[PDB]
């Protein structure tokens, strides 16, 4: 299936949909049309999956054996894979071979004006238009539950009367809804006679010159339910042709009553689902009719009716994915909506507002940033006022003590335009993860150009830490945008310090000549990061002492704390 | 027996220092000297030249004497401390009446009263005197005279934490704040040759008495993040400033008194320099009160341990700072077209702001070579 | 073209879009595509027309003579331009045969979860997905655009630097951006020469065997262009083939004159729309090289290069439609982008919002509506207290003189459980409109069932009053979905009754036994048409004295007004 | 000399009356002619039960005795007026008490106090003590006791309107409710044998004196539709209210108090009679102190035209009437299950208004007949 390869240097998460091939002019040769199905249904579960849980890169071992992707491409049935779930591509998506492997870099869904929350597949509730059952897309099932929600149910107007309305020959969409009442009640259809009504939005017709038409049911009926249910209900009549001339399916008896099984059986595993007090059930009603030529039966015609519904009527369950763990799951029908249905909590209190409003950032100077103050305004002795050292006290016992450590850090912090780094005695604790001991403290640089780091100290000699730091950076990097809301391209780098005693040296790991990306991630915005930062500390609740903004001030003026339910 | 007047209304020994009064580095300390600092006259002085330059007298009908009869009546109730006394409310009327009355570029002007002098000859330098009327200025230019009346010397978390009697009156919400607008409007209806405000009508001075009240209420500190969130959420998404709305031109008179009262840090080096001494002068006596009951002495108010370029810092880039980004990104300061555009006020802010990260480099630089 | 109908009897907005066959069998077998192109298209800007200036029915004349419409349907390709407008078409639409013509009833157009304000056939803004160009349906050119005017621009990451990654050998996308950067350069092709690069993101390869070629650039040249300047631009090569073997085509010198002054033509001529200081133009540069043989010319090559631009690039106008008094006209590109850019204003005062949040009608009877309240509670003697005559001085002195009138609106409010009538002076200057003095007054009863009626009293009998009723009364319709806020069908009916001095009878008019409405129209919900009618008055500047709410409680409270920018 | 206390502190005459005080139609003026009405001491003695009822004698260690020599010192702040009198606080605080622990179909609960009966056993019947910690009670039950507190007799518009020397004072915002606050809590902190809460922290004691605070002063009118809008916007849209928020539990406080100072109409129709003729007959003494000063009479202040139909038919359907749809649509209104929900509360707020609407119709219809 999709595996989360756990095998990879890389500070992400990893899937491995397997083999694949690639190229405009490979896929379209192809002489396997269930196979490169199979692919494709199998790179879009996995890009599915990681627009929902942070980012991620999708690893696919390369099945043709010439293949270049500079004179080759990626292919057309993949890239219309990849454009029904994004908007916009070259936003979400990079591409790239890597030897015998190619790699799609897949960013993380965020918020926009169209107030999707999750990316989907399929919703799999299916409308019915003037004659034909579609989908709703992403737009529509939020647009359909969102109102479903609101008035607690869904106001159908039962007929409490019938309009007074002048007397005049008018035909309408009830004439058919009416005709098609009277022929489901017939008791007796003559083989080869005319029908009085076409197809609409009420009623649907099928051919279905099929030997079994048991195994085409099956597949076919749960979206035509589900259209008529979401829809007014309406009737489907099945056993007819085209010319509207009705003839009917040789079917003999103790054969329908095992249709009138499967239709039932298929038709009370369709999933449901309730804004409302009470909780029925899918009604209906089927039925079958003789299609006697003048005296002799010649077939029979089945006749299906579905009454409108309540609340939501799937076809199959939401097609949307996300990663848990490892091993990527699907969306239980219980989530998908209430990422559907529900927003997102948004306080933002009046100084917190303040605090992010300095990032307008005109074509102008704009000067005086709240999130990069401190007291304490000399480190490092040669240089200027352009690194903040954030927590303050931990960053002043941290550099008492280990008297190489503070000399690193400056000698690291050289060749950084502006910066801030943000100590910690675990990075890992603080975005709600287990701890280990060995680890002496951590540190997060976020400078202009050049992406986060994450710098790990320790003093022994005996591991070598690559699964902490990894996969803090792995957490770190999701956070930043499921949380807090930073809406480009991130990496979180990462370096592995040993800091024995006499001595500030050795360099365990590097992680940034280890990997290759690409070209766009190289490069963040450094004001976005840190409102991203401060807002992920915040919703994990581990937000006390960076960011000094310190209160001496506030506090003769009166003014209150930062923000908590705590005042 | 009341306060009436002194006997020659205006007087004129203070003549040729009025007339550089249009200049933001206003020399207000050399005519505190020049006029006899005995008495102190000086806000009925300067509140008459800035009333006689708009045109206020006579789209009114203020009488004289019993104008100047109350406004000196207010002066000598400004009690005599260092930093919030009498010669601090000159300074806050005449910043209003700079901000107001004074070419912003790029301004598209619409009862109104322009300035004596305001050269106005283009149609890109626009005034805010244009874009108010003149009740909600005259209301504004009385707000700022009393706005610190009777000031008892202490900061509001000082009167709340000892449960001053002035806290316990006022429920501890703006102790302050709503002293100065109650004791100073008791004052005015107090005796009836103050009411200067005689040729108005019933509806007028309702109006007249809400927007001085609300000017005085909005100077209080511990309420700064609310106007300048919300002063900013109606210049970056909203259709902008809406200067036929009410509510709108309410609000710009309120950031207009916000930023005309802390504005020490806007000026010329040596005039900041001088309030600065004033300020911190005020916080080290409420230590020696703070002190001598036995709480714990505040931060910055120890004048054994001064900290006068720590205070200084945090207060550009926390509280000033912030506003005149706010003040600026809605294109109101008062500035002058490059040949893009210069801004004197916001260039002193920076030029400030500098001074005293060194005097912070250099004296944790230097204490950090004596502690080794 | 399309004509506003104004020789009809409906208080609507009347499109006649002139003779259009209708049938699915009777549209497939139509032997004229260019016709049947025609005619749909003719049928897609009206009602793109209707949604979005309040609602209205579209008129057409049956071309093909036996039609039904309940054994014949509509059509498919007609079915398939309403629901690519619409996104649920049972909402909006209603058809309807009365005769010999084909009415289809047009909902208005409704602020939704979406966020669009108004409907567009087509945005016409172009974006490159991986290989190809494709238009952006409504949300994404909603997205693209309010992004483009959050940042007063576009923020392109101009090459400050190239970032600093591993050396090993890597595959991307600007491989392919970089070897055509060189084959652009190339000042000789040799013919029948490989490519050393496929078509992506950046790259676009048209083979064209056309005589022409001149009337082929014409209409698929600006969308190309569109696609590169809205998308990080890109190369066109025209002149090869699928094989990648470049070719060219059989041109010869002085027509690549007359080429390029096409293509820059056509490229001058294409619509573009600045959110930034500057205004630039869309900066591109042809070129054409030869495909020598061996030591002749073969051919020619055209090389088109497009660079990426600031602000959006239309590739035609926007095609959105509207009609502004009579002659349905297209939006202008200003108009258009205004719809897709800025909010409403929503102010909803606190006062204002307990007026509304009233109307929450959760299962239980949640008493205390303030919309129908009323100091007099007695007219009307052999009654209960059901019917709120509301502006309660106007209807005073209204029923002071004018003897007849107390007793015929008396007589005529008997058969309604519920409702509250509204006089006034003249309701067509209250929707700002001409007045005419001939109208004595006129009423609006707001019952349950029973739309909206539109009573116009007046004693004069040289008249008839059915064009000021009439146009009044579509006025009326239009503001209450377009300004107040109502999100479900609407009709108002007319009643003109002549009040001669001794004398209330002859009901000179009666507009509701002379139209026939679908059925959905007949009922409406009268908690939402206050609300609506309430906030349409209160944006028209009209709300004096309807929705009496007597101030003499509030003024002893020292409550204020109830809204305006008047204190 | 000061006011301390009556020698006997918890009489027992008015036994047997206390025992039917878990009813919502308490017969608060049988017990007021009940205890000798000479001097009035009803007001320590209804907070005397309700106090050792819910337990909050013990859970904060309240010393008796200076407890009841604070809240007979309030009571005779309370002037003797016809409305805003000593059992007008005496049902306001009964009223809270009453809403906040008694069953309420379908509440989940989580140091708090449950109240001494309560009968638990059910888990569909939560009480709001049990969502509540005691202190936020115990404020909500002492800012209920003082919140008319030496009432002048006359509305805020009245004040305000006549320049009356409590209105220049408090800015004329909530002239009244500041009022009842700074006397009140001014006379707590007057003499040493008044503090109760003397077995409480400092951070306590600020908080329970900013609870009391914002409730005294959430009971002005003024501001009713603020809180009705902020209290929907907080159960209708959003996750319903968070009883572990504190904002959420003080806006709940902040209602709560509101329907327990204005729950005349939704008592019985005698209780519901006698606050009626209470009220006006309390605007009909400032109609005549407004004549006899030349401005004009108040609309429903006239004793020779009396309209006290109308009065109270606009203020069921205005004020009282979306004010319990709120607290009711939030799930937090006392009742019980019917084997859908009943309530006694809603149901006398219909009735009596129905009751009105007779009154109005008959009078107009009547009056119509006679002017023809
Ligand atoms: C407590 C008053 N305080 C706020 C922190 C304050 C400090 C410093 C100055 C100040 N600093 N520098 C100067 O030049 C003079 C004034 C504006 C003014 C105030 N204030 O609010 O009035
Ligand atoms: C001005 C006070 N007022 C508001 C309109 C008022 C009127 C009537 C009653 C009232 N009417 N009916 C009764 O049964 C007793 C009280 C609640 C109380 C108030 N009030 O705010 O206190
Ligand atoms: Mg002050
Ligand atoms: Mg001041
Ligand atoms: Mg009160
Ligand atoms: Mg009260
Ligand atoms: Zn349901
Ligand atoms: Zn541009």
């Amino acid at each position: 299936n999709i595996s989360v390869d756990l095998e990879t240097n890389y500070a992400e998460l990893v899937l491995d949909v397997g083999r694949v091939t690639l190229g405009e002019n490979s896929r379209k040769k192809m002489k396997d049309c269930k196979l490169r199905k199979k692919q494709n249904e199998s790179v879009s579960r996995a890009m599915c999956a990681l627009l929902n849980s942070g980012g991620g890169v999708i690893k696919a071992e390369i099945e043709n054996e010439d293949y270049s992707y500079t004179k080759d491409g990626i292919g057309l049935d993949l890239e219309n894979s990849f454009s029904n779930i994004l908007l916009f591509v070259p936003e979400y998506l990079d591409f790239m071979q890597n030897g015998n492997y190619f790699l799609i870099f897949v960013k993380s869904w965020s918020l926009n004006t169209s107030g999707l929350r999750i990316t989907t597949l399929s919703s799999n509730l299916y409308k019915r238009d003037i004659t034909s059952a579609k989908v709703m897309n992403a737009t529509a099932a939020l647009e359909f539950l969102k109102d479903m929600k609101k008035t607690r149910g869904r106001l159908y107007l039962r007929p409490e009367l019938l309009a007074k309305r002048p007397c005049v020959d008018i035909q309408e969409e009830n004439n058919m809804k009416a005709l098609a009442g009277v022929f489901f009640d017939r008791t007796e259809l003559d083989r080869k006679e005319k029908l009085t009504f076409t197809e609409s939005t009420h009623v649907e017709i099928k051919n279905f010159s099929t030997e079994r038409l048991l195994q085409r049911i099956k597949e076919i009926l749960p979206q035509y339910v589900s259209a008529f249910a979401n829809t007014d209900g309406g009737y489907l009549f099945i056993g007819l042709n085209e010319d509207k001339e009705i003839i009917g399916f040789k079917a003999e008896m103790s054969d329908l009553d095992d249709l009138e099984r499967e239709i039932e059986k298929s038709i009370r595993k369709m999933p449901v689902h309730h804004f409302c007090m009470e909780k029925k059930k899918i009604n209906y009603s089927c039925k079958f009719l003789g299609v006697y030529d003048k005296g002799s039966l010649c077939g029979y015609v089945c006749a299906l009716r579905v009454e409108r519904f309540c609340c939501a009527v799937f076809a199959k369950e939401p097609d949307s994915w996300h990663v848990k763990d490892n091993r990527v799951m699907q969306l239980t029908r219980k989530e998908w909506i209430q990422f559907m249905v529900e927003a997102e909590p948004k306080f933002s209190s009046a100084y917190e507002e303040v605090i992010s409003q300095i990032n307008t950032s005109l074509p102008a100077p704009h000067s005086w940033p709240l999130l990069e103050w401190q007291r304490q305004r000399h480190h490092c002795p040669g240089l200027s006022g352009r690194i903040t050292y954030t927590p303050e006290n931990l960053c002043r016992k941290l550099f008492l003590q280990h008297e190489g450590l503070k000399q690193l850090i400056c000698e690291e912090m050289s060749s950084v335009r502006k910066g801030s780094l943000i100590f910690s005695r675990s990075w890992s604790v603080d975005l709600g993860l287990q701890e280990n001991h060995k680890v002496l403290c951590d540190a997060l640089l976020i400078s202009q150009d050049s992406p986060p780091v994450l710098y790990t100290f320790h003093m022994v000699q005996d591991e070598e830490f690559k699964g902490y730091s990894t996969q803090t950076a792995l957490t770190l990097k999701q956070k930043l945008a499921k949380i807090g809301g930073y809406t480009k391209k991130v990496c979180v780098m990462t370096k592995i310090f040993y800091l024995s005693p006499e001595g500030m040296t050795s360099c365990q790991y590097d992680l940034r000549s280890q990997v290759i990306y690409p070209e766009s991630y190289y490069f963040t915005r450094r004001k976005y990061l840190l409102k991203a930062l401060f807002k992920a500390l915040k919703r994990l609740k581990s937000l006390r002492d960076q960011f000094s903004f310190a209160e001496n001030l506030y506090q003769i003026i009166g003014i209150d704390c930062f923000q908590k339910n705590d005042k | 027996k009341p306060i009436l007047a002194p006997e020659p209304l205006v007087m004129d020994n203070l003549d040729s220092i009025m007339e550089q009064l249009n200049t933001w580095n206003f020399p207000i300390f050399d005519l505190v000297e020049n006029i006899g600092r005995k008495c102190g006259r000086i806000l009925s002085q300067v509140s008459y030249r800035l009333f006689e330059d708009m045109g206020l007298f006579e789209a009114f009908k203020i009488p004289i004497r019993e104008f100047m009869n109350y406004f000196h009546a207010l002066e000598i109730g400004y009690r005599d401390i260092p930093y919030h006394n009498r010669i601090h409310a000159t300074d806050v009327l005449h910043a209003v009446w700079y901000l107001t009355t004074q070419p912003i570029p790029g301004l598209s002007t619409v009862g109104y009263v322009f300035s004596k002098t305001y050269n106005v000859t283009d149609d890109k330098y626009g005034c805010l005197s244009g874009n108010i009327p003149a009740l909600e200025l005259m209301a504004l230019y009385v707000a700022a005279a009393m706005h610190d009346y009777d000031h008892p010397g202490r900061t509001n978390a000082f009167l709340v934490a000892t449960s001053a009697p002035q806290a316990v009156l006022y429920n501890d919400r703006s102790v302050l704040e709503n002293h100065h607008a109650a004791a100073a409007w008791n004052l005015f209806m107090s005796r009836p040759e103050y009411n200067f405000l005689i040729n108005l009508d019933h509806v007028e001075f309702k109006h007249f008495r809400f927007l001085v009240i609300e000017a005085i209420l909005a100077t209080d500190l511990k309420k700064h993040f609310d106007f300048v969130a919300k002063f900013n959420g109606k210049v970056n998404d909203d259709v902008g400033i809406d200067w036929t709305n009410e509510n709108d031109r309410l609000l710009v008179c309120q950031m207009c008194i916000k930023l005309a009262d802390i504005n020490g840090p806007a000026k010329c080096k040596e005039l900041h320099l001088q309030w600065t001494d004033g300020i911190v002068n005020e916080f080290y006596e409420q230590g020696d009160e703070e002190a001598s009951l036995g709480l714990p002495i505040s931060p910055f108010m120890d004048r054994s341990a001064p900290q006068l370029a720590n205070l200084q810092e945090s207060f550009i880039s926390h509280i000033v700072g912030p506003l005149c980004n706010s003040y600026d990104s809605a294109g109101l300061m008062p500035g002058k077209w490059v040949e893009k555009i210069y801004c004197q006020i916001t260039q002193h802010l920076l030029q400030n702001h500098k001074m005293w990260k060194k005097v912070i480099e250099e004296e944790q630089r230097l204490a950090g070579i004596e502690n080794q």
